[PDB]
């Protein structure tokens, strides 16, 4: 019951086992700042250089990183006609440009990948995952990422900032608890997929709708109850950057709409099989959390919460 | 060749004495099921669930519970969702399932929430004095009423077990 | 808001379970098995006689906890599988007519089995008490693992006599 | 159980309560025969007369009548071009021709009905129910029968229908007709008890004829009835029934009707064309209850329980 595990138990567990420690997050941010400072310095000496900006872009920049972070997400804005429009070529272009701006590193440290270029340092901290963004001068650092997908890292970061401002600490913490749970489900369940961004937008919609995030068991239950009862068939649109009129008609089963790009459906790829998996998992987790609320002993309460958070949870 | 029985070594202890701790273990799982019903159908309330749990503990401890149903009822007939718990002896390995698996998204517009209890033979055979001592702590008292019917079928989907005893759960299911 | 079963509606004060009551329950199980035979080919009339005999012995002695009869595909019960669970008679007492075996279900690769779980009274009885109670058994069962269920369980009938009940659950295909 | 009620019990209940006693059946045949002989004599004197023949056509003619038989079925073959097209005029025309041929009858005793004409006998007699058949001289008295269900014209042959039944009775003397009668008795009880329940007697006969052709054993009545109920329940009346007595199954054209039990005389005439899903559901639920009861009675431990189960099938007239 709550005597055995309550909101403060979950909050302690999140710090001990879920959240990225501040010390480590500082280290990663300084790593990215180092590259960014080098790029700014090189850009200053060579205004015609293609790489115009490097922006931390992922969970670390949004304050939603988990202890299991394995690289630092950054976006690099690329301008000019020389840059290719094919991902293999563009990543090659990005790599060569990164090599030019970083003369202290050897060429082999900068290695391209399928969707990004990775900057790795041997034996000294995490790698830097760089995603190219084609830039043509649109406002708010809008750019395109096999067609071109428009995006703005600053606006994406702004969107999350507003929700964190609405519920300081609690929003980012619940997002991390839900992501931590989703990661456990993927290793335990085969067809299970749940994009981190969808989790973030679903929870942002709940926060906008007035759900209270200051009690983590109940906030998670609102999240799980939403998934089960809407069955991911309720369209999620935010009016931060455009009115809901802009979306138009969609044929997609799940509709969770990019708050920066009204034409991008984040859940576009998700099938009915993916949905049934999320729903089943959410029902099980909701069943476990309510079981823990009434469980007569600490041992049963912990065992129920371990259905949600895994063996690392000990109450 | 094709006639089998449960393995002898797989049987659990058959000489268990049912205590209040076993009662609380079963009643906590019912409370959970009731809270799951509330999340998807709005009833019963947290305070009612707490009183149902107290009631269940008292009757289970005394051995006076035969069967109890909670859920939505139209006319005199249960509809989905309705959870029914029948007390019985623990069999075999003694299945002790986790609570949960309430079906969401069912239409309950016309019905109101109710609960209905049937007492056991031990209760009916008990003296008045035995009843008074065993049931002092009841959170409320029940009044007789006509036994309700079922609009749908019953699915036997969970068993809760403790102290040599089991609670068998059937869930009412709509015809589809 | 909170109701219970009417006192008058409850059963007769004194009921001692006898072999008469056992035969009343077992005849209804036998009927169910013959309904299965007519729509699924098994079990045979001669087998049904033995199953009824066995049920009467175990029922009379109070040794039956639960028994299942039906088809298995892979290593799980499929529809049709009939399961009878011994319990105490409750309330007014429901003593249903036997039957209501659905036809038309797929039993293509399947074989017929029966599986019994004994009661806690069987387990607490001495070997001397067991042997006198199970003297008239028509056949003997061998230990086996409890098989799974492919589908869900529908609680669809209750047979009652002499202060005791048999609750029937039927395996159903997932739909 | 079988010690309390077995085949011999059912056979005896059939004689006591179900079957039409022979003395009554002989009286009814003589009633029909008297009209037939009077028509034959009239037609002999008046060869141009429209009414060409009267054939006993129903359960009495087939040996499948119940004690509850309420009138005597005969078909009257009407040729010529004087008969109007519409149902009301035809039945009025038939009434008129009947009075011409039986001038001794009080004219009021000849009464048009919905799809037939009634001839009433004043003293100690059932009515004769005359179904018109439009006839143009074809072999085997082939003509267009007027359906007693909806008045549609059904091209068929009543003599060949009587032949069809007689061949099944030859294949199981006494037992086939007895099981038909037990099943009709059941169906009659169901129609009183159940709201949407219909089950045309000719359909019951065709279903049982198919079971017999398939090798079902009719010599034990509990089991023969179980085969009938089991067939209804497991096919749900969705198995097409076709006989090859008079044509090969290749002559059957595709049909969309829900229940298809094809006239053994005419490959395009579906005897069950009017049966709806609700009708079928009523039949199936009833057949399932009947089968459950009969097998319950097979093992029931007491005579009282056994009789109660059989009364679910045959009603309070059944006492064991
Ligand atoms: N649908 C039908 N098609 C052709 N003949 C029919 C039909 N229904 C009834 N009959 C005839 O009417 C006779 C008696 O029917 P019943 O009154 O059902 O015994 C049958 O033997 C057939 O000759
Ligand atoms: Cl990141
Ligand atoms: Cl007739
Ligand atoms: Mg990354
Ligand atoms: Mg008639």
């Amino acid at each position: 019951s709550t005597e055995h595990v309550d909101h403060k138990t979950i909050a302690r567990f999140a710090e001990d086992k879920v959240n990225l420690p501040k010390v480590k997050a500082d280290d990663f941010r300084e790593q990215a700042k180092r590259l960014q400072n080098k790029l700014e310095g090189y850009l200053s000496d060579h205004p015609d250089f293609s790489l115009k900006r490097m922006i931390p872009s992922g969970s670390l920049a949004k304050g939603t990183a988990l202890r299991s972070l394995n690289d630092i997400d950054v976006a690099v804005y690329i301008s000019g006609s020389d840059a290719p429009q094919d991902l293999r070529g563009l990543l090659d272009y990005l790599a060569d440009r990164l090599r030019k701006a970083f003369p202290n590193f050897s060429p082999d440290q900068v290695k391209p990948q399928t969707y990004s270029v990775t900057v790795s340092f041997r034996g000294s901290g995490l790698d830097v995952d760089i995603v190219p963004v084609l830039y043509s001068g649109l406002p708010d650092w809008r750019g395109h990422l096999g067609s071109f997908l428009e995006t703005s890292i600053p606006l994406h970061l702004d969107f999350i900032k507003a929700r964190k401002r609405a519920a300081p600490k609690h929003f980012a913490q619940v997002v991390r608890l839900a992501k931590y749970w989703a990661r456990l489900m993927k290793q335990e369940r085969p067809n299970f997929r749940f994009k981190s961004f969808m989790i973030e937008l679903i929870l942002a919609k709940l926060l906008d709708n007035g759900v209270d995030f200051s009690n983590y068991p109940e906030a998670l239950q609102a999240f799980f109850s939403y998934l089960v009862s809407t069955e991911l068939r309720e369209r999620i649109v935010f009016e931060d950057n455009y009115p809901a009129s802009k979306i138009g008609t969609l044929s997609d089963l799940v509709q969770i709409i990019d708050p920066v790009n009204p034409v991008n459906n984040v859940a576009r790829l998700y099938t009915q099989s993916n949905v049934d998996a999320i729903i089943d998992a959410a029902m099980d987790a909701g069943d476990a959390i309510d079981a823990a609320f009434y469980a007569p002993t600490k041992q049963l309460t912990v065992t129920y919460w371990q259905k949600v958070f895994g063996s690392s949870f000990q109450g | 060749s094709h006639h089998h029985h449960h393995h002898e070594n797989l049987y659990f202890q058959s000489n268990a004495t049912f205590s209040v701790t076993h009662a609380r273990h079963m009643a906590a799982k019912v409370a959970t099921d009731l809270r799951r019903m509330q999340r998807f159908y709005g009833y019963p309330s947290d305070a009612d669930i707490e009183a149902y749990e107290e009631e269940l503990v008292v009757f289970l401890k005394a051995g006076y519970l035969g069967e109890v149903s909670y859920g939505f009822q139209k006319n005199n007939n249960w509809i989905e969702p309705t959870l029914r718990y029948t007390a019985g002896d623990l069999l075999g390995s003694g299945t002790d399932d986790d609570p949960g698996k309430i079906r969401p998204g069912k239409d309950v517009s016309g019905a109101s929430f109710y609960s209905f209890m049937t007492y056991s033979s031990k209760y009916l055979n008990a003296t008045q004095s035995e009843k008074d001592t065993a049931l002092k702590d009841l959170p409320f008292k029940r009044v007789g009423a006509q036994s309700p019917g079922i609009n749908g079928y019953l699915e036997n989907d969970k068993t809760y077990s403790a102290g040599g005893r089991s609670l068998t759960r059937t869930s009412v299911r709509n015809f589809v």
